[PDB]
């Protein structure tokens, strides 16, 4: 049909390094210049970048660079920031008067490795009452992304009752935060004393273990 | 020169769904408007455009699944033929000029297709040279809801993390900040849960 | 058609 594609679906570099996005459309743009790169956040909508293939929006830095040849072109982005940390679209429009967009290139910013501060939170009195109890850890403030979260009750291993979130990545500080919640009913948790959880990752030594006592 | 969706929120499969665009400052006899989606983790998805001259065009894949019609000077609307479950997403309109800086998207709205019915939230407290606190915000749905710490006063260091879908069907967030080990006992910290699903509004106490 | 987007 109309297709636009966007690569590389996804990429890294450092602040101040250089990325470079290709955005291939099917046909000629209409008049041979209505293609346009976006800029989005996670809860936000998207934010213009280029305009007319190569024009510069207003307010953006001329660090964002837009060339291309007809139906192959290219996003460049120098002097990377943190603030940077997004996911990148090309926006085309075509002589049918039809839109389309390329799948999109996730950028994520590189930096040093930042070890996760962990925390566990047993659950709430509030939710022991209301039958039911979640207990939470916490990896916060982390690079890179990749990190494993075990959970030990009673040093038994748990398997299949525990989800895991993640943030995006943060523009300021360009880390990660993981929450792993383990989901159990009252009996179970009242049947048991140690709840541990186990995070391994690049920043830290040697696995760290965040355990409490069950009712203490 | 402002946009805003309405209409979202969640449908039954097979239920008709108009998503109404409003405008403002804007010339829809002078300007198109784009309807566009995300579903979530995806990418933004082109559904259909009202022309300048009054021209409705479709995506091939988005013809007959949609239709648009400008249903006042300020208003175009987007009509989703029996929504399917692949139908659920963000749903933006977009003024998006190709060759112009004067662009504008609305922020969005959410359009869940499902069978669940709809649930508040339960919110349970996350107790405590740094500390940290937070807020379970459990068992709802649909999405969204929104998190502020102490009516906003509280910013800094704060991590929302997005929902995760449970084996039940609800969704599951939670809402943790670092705050300085000694405040514990001198402040107080507060989460502000709203789910407007439900048009549930929640104040939380967080202490040690 | 002419086109209907700027």
């Amino acid at each position: 049909d109309i297709v636009m594609t966007q690569t590389p679906s996804s990429t890294s570099a450092a602040v101040g390094g250089t990325v470079t996005i290709t955005c291939q459309a099917s046909q000629s743009v209409a008049n041979n210049n209505y293609l346009k790169w976006y800029q989005q956040k996670r809860g936000q909508p998207p934010k213009q970048l280029i305009y007319s293939v190569s024009t510069l929006a207003s307010g953006v830095p001329s660090r964002f660079k837009g060339s291309g040849s007809g139906t192959q072109f290219t996003l460049t982005i120098s002097d990377l920031e943190a603030d940077d940390a997004a996911t990148y679209y090309c926006s085309g429009y075509f002589n049918n008067n039809i839109g389309a967009f390329g799948g999109g290139t996730k950028l994520e910013i590189k930096r040093t490795v930042a070890a996760p501060s962990v925390f566990i939170f047993p659950p709430s009195d509030e939710q022991l009452k209301s039958g039911t109890a979640s207990v939470v850890c916490l990896l916060n403030n982390f690079y890179p992304r990749e990190a494993k979260v075990q959970w030990k009750v009673d040093n038994a291993l748990q398997s299949g009752n525990s989800q895991e979130s993640v943030t995006e990545q943060d523009s300021k500080d360009s880390t990660y935060s993981l929450s792993s919640t383990l989901t159990l009913s009252k009996a179970d948790y009242e049947k048991h004393k140690v709840y541990a959880c186990e995070v391994t990752h690049q920043g830290l030594s040697s696995p760290v273990t965040k355990s409490f006592n069950r009712g203490e | 020169q402002s946009v805003e969706e309405s209409g979202g929120g969640l449908v039954t499969p097979g239920t008709p769904l108009t998503l109404t665009c409003t405008v403002s400052g804007i010339d829809l006899s002078r300007y198109a408007m784009s309807w566009v989606r995300q579903a979530p983790g995806k990418g933004l998805e082109w559904i259909g455009i009202f022309g300048s001259l009054g021209g409705i065009f479709y995506a091939s894949w988005a013809k007959g699944r949609f239709t648009i019609s400008k249903t006042s000077p300020t208003t175009v609307d987007l009509k989703i033929t029996s929504p399917t479950t692949e139908d659920t997403a963000t749903y933006f309109c977009a003024r998006m000029p190709y060759t112009t800086d004067r662009d504008f998207w609305g922020p969005g709205t959410l359009v869940t297709v499902s069978s669940a019915s709809t649930k508040g939230p339960s919110v349970f407290p996350l107790a405590p040279g740094t500390a940290a606190l937070g807020c379970l915000v459990k068992d709802y749905f649909p999405e969204p809801v929104t998190v502020s710490w102490n009516s906003g006063a509280l910013t800094s260091g704060v991590h929302t993390f997005p929902a995760v879908l449970q084996s039940s069907g609800l969704y599951s967030l939670s809402s943790v900040v670092t705050v300085p080990s000694s405040s514990l006992g001198t402040q107080t910290y507060i989460c502000n849960v709203n789910h407007k699903p439900s048009n549930t509004k929640v104040d939380k106490k967080v202490e040690p | 058609g002419d086109l209907e987007s700027d």
